[PDB]
C-alpha cells in the first residue's frame, strides 16, 4: 500500500527524492504500517 | 529576543549570489558538497 506516499519501496523514495522531502514522503508510508501493525494486534488480542 | 542559548556560533565567508540557495538544510551542490555543509536539522539563522 502507498498511504498517500508517491510509492510504497524505501529504496525507491530514497532514490527518487531529496531528503527533506524523502523524509515527508517516509514518514507517511510507516504511518500506514504502524496503523496495519497496531491494527493486526488488537485483532489478535480480541481472538485470545 | 525572548529566548537565551545554549552557545552561538557565527560563520562568515562570501558567495555567488545564484548559490545562497545552497546555504540551507538538505540542499547539495558544489558549496553544500565541499565547502560548507549545514546539518538536516539545523536551528539557527542565515543572512546574506
Amino acid at each position: 500500500s502507498n498511504f498517500g506516499a508517491i510509492s510504497s519501496v524505501l529504496n525507491d523514495i530514497l532514490s527518487r527524492l531529496d531528503p527533506p522531502e524523502a523524509e515527508v514522503q517516509i514518514d507517511r508510508l510507516i504511518t500506514g504500517r504502524l496503523q496495519s501493525l497496531q491494527t493486526y494486534v488488537t485483532q489478535q488480542l480480541i481472538r485470545a | 529576543n525572548d529566548l537565551c542559548f545554549t552557545n552561538v556560533y557565527a560563520d562568515s565567508f562570501v558567495i555567488r549570489g545564484d548559490e545562497v540557495r545552497q546555504i540551507a538544510p538538505g540542499q547539495t551542490g558544489k558549496i553544500a558538497d565541499y565547502n560548507y555543509k549545514l546539518p538536516d536539522d539545523f536551528t539557527g539563522c542565515v543572512i546574506a
